[PDB]
DNA sequence: ATTGTAGGGATGTCGAGTCA
DNA sequence: TTGACTCGACATCCCCTACAA
């Protein structure tokens, strides 16, 4: 029923190109947003009385009386333009809904014909009123920018789940239930930003814990699956804002996230930065304080699979071996097991849990024993925690340039600290070729073992380097 | 990375503007530069810049 | 009398199924 | 309708004989 590591590695793969596609498409109509003809055009929709009512007065003895006047603004203009867009159309096809792994391995097969969008069509459209959903947000966000509100498009980037490895892979009404797009609006009063659906749910919510948003139930969780909800802002921010809307971000949404590795993350992050063209402003600050309010009020999980590979979360029973409790600390919290009578489990923070090595291990981590070291735990191994332990510094080389070897005449360096002061690394197939040829000295570098040595490079002093190199550049002459 | 002004035409504008036709785009244009693989895990921002310069 | 060559054990992850 | 638990099949990590020229 499950497919090959090279599906898989694909399925990842086609995941991650899918998703940075979905975000520029974010990226670019953002900008296609904030139009200066569109502006000039939509500003005329918007009333004074509604604009004033979008730009309350300061209130210094309650904030509130403002927050609910610009409250009040947001749904005259969910009103109005309930009104304004007279024409809405129906996706051709899933629209930028998830789409299932075999749905793709067969879209190339029939090459459906596809009506190109240009820009100009955009605007046109939004302007006469004319779009399906997802156009129709996108008109209401260039409306409340035109009116000078800082107003942000929301985009539920649905990329196909790189999680499913099935080989078979197996109705407009349930796709529809929840948004793609959808609109959020800062309020300078109660510092928070507002969340607006004028189309679908046409609510407008102040999240704490739960939102309308968030598709609920199988049906709408086939096609829409959330993972990465993206703001982008009207100065061509780009944040993700995805802890606003999945009310189990820590638990649930992690294992389906890119981010759920660390590979992931750093590769998700370069992203965000190569989208995020603005400078950080304070609301930034509010906003990050909002988030970790909530990923510490998401608190521990009701079950035992959402506590697997948790990120601050861990089950006394799922504590490694070669883990232990931080001295004086104990359980954060208790799991009811569902499904077998009176069954409880010590949960830790994982923050209160160490993670210990043994000498040989801290050495292929390039560390040794600090001086008067106890061990941790035992096992006929004693492990050591990282704080037991010091960087291991190699003996120089000579002024010859000779590298103090091992038994089997080699140099140990699995990490970059194990490289001696003065010498280098140069890593390449020939590199011991050169080094014989110009018969300078140097020591082969044991960097990595395959289940023997793997010998990928040289260990050369650094004024040979340059020697080195040339020979290496010139190695079809030898 | 090394793509002909081609592709990098279709892409700009299936991801500008027609995003639903993604699907089979990606499965073509990935399977004429393996490179581009490997690049999209090294280098996203380098991609991305690609298609935005436009 | 010899040169050349083929032939690691635990832990983790996801899908399915059974039980409650 | 769902989760706990189990199992399957992957996947990842941490030396010499026989023989012809």
């Amino acid at each position: 029923n499950c497919s090959s590591n090279e599906e898989r590695k694909r399925r990842k793969y086609f995941h991650m190109l899918y998703l940075v596609c979905l975000m520029v498409h974010g990226f670019i109509r953002n900008e296609w947003i904030n139009s200066k003809r569109l502006s000039r055009k939509l500003s005329n929709l918007v009333p004074e009385k509604v604009f004033e009512l979008l730009h309350p007065q300061k209130d210094e003895e309650l904030p509130l009386r403002s927050t609910r006047k610009l409250l009040d603004g947001l749904k005259k203009c969910m009103e109005l333009w309930q009104k304004h867009w007279k024409i809405t159309k129906k996706y051709d096809n899933e629209g930028l809904y998830m789409r299932t792994w075999k749905e793709i391995e067969m879209s190339a097969n029939n090459k459906r014909k596809f009506k190109t969008l240009k820009r100009s069509d955009f605007l046109r459209a939004v302007s006469k009123g004319h779009g399906d959903p997802d156009i129709s947000v996108q008109g209401f966000v260039a409306m409340l920018r035109a009116c000078n509100v800082n107003a942000r498009l929301i985009m539920s980037c649905q990329p196909p789940d790189f999680t499913n490895m099935k080989i078979d892979t197996s109705a407009y009404k349930d796709m529809v239930k929840y948004p793609i797009f959808w609109c959020e609006v800062w309020d300078k009063f109660s510092k928070k930003w507002i969340t607006v659906d004028p189309v679908n749910l046409k609510t407008i919510e102040q999240v704490r814990l739960h939102s309308k948003l968030a598709p609920k139930g199988v049906a709408c969780c086939e096609r829409n699956m959330l993972r990465y909800v993206i703001a982008y802002d009207r100065k061509y921010g780009c944040r993700d804002v995805t802890r606003r809307y999945a009310q189990w971000m820590n638990s649930k949404v992690r294992k389906r996230r890119i981010t759920k590795d660390d590979f992931g993350e750093k590769w998700f992050r370069k992203v965000i930065t190569a989208l995020h063209h603005r400078k950080r402003t304070k609301i930034d600050d509010y906003e990050d304080q909002y988030f970790f309010q909530r990923d510490e009020s998401e608190g521990i999980p009701d079950s035992v699979q959402d506590l697997k590979n948790h990120p601050y979360y861990v089950l006394e029973q799922d504590i490694k071996q070669t883990q232990i409790v931080k001295p004086g600390c104990k359980e954060c919290g208790y799991l009811k097991v569902h499904g077998k009578v009176g069954k409880v489990l010590k949960v830790y923070a994982k923050r209160d849990i160490a993670d210990l090595k043994s000498a040989r291990q801290w050495y292929m981590n390039g560390r040794i024993l600090k001086t008067g070291s106890r061990c941790k735990k035992v096992i006929d191994e004693r492990l050591y925690s990282f704080e037991d332990t010091e960087l291991y510094i190699p003996p120089l080389a000579s002024a010859s340039g000779e590298i103090t070897k091992n038994t089997f005449g080699n140099i140990e360096v699995f990490a970059p600290t194990m490289i001696p002061g003065n010498c280098c690394l140069v890593e390449n197939p020939v590199a011991i070729k050169a080094a014989r040829f110009l018969g300078v000295e140097f020591a082969p570098a044991v960097t990595s073992f395959k289940f023997k040595p793997v010998l990928s490079g040289i260990v050369v002093a650094k004024w040979l380097r340059e020697a080195i190199e040339t020979a290496i550049d010139g190695i079809e002459f030898i | 990375i090394g793509l002909t002004v081609e592709d990098l035409l279709s892409l700009r504008q299936v991801v500008s503007g027609n995003p639903e036709a993604l699907a089979p785009l990606l499965e073509n244009i990935s399977a004429r530069y393996p490179q581009l693989r490997e690049h999209i895990m090294a280098n996203p921002e380098v991609f991305v810049s690609m298609l935005l310069e436009a």
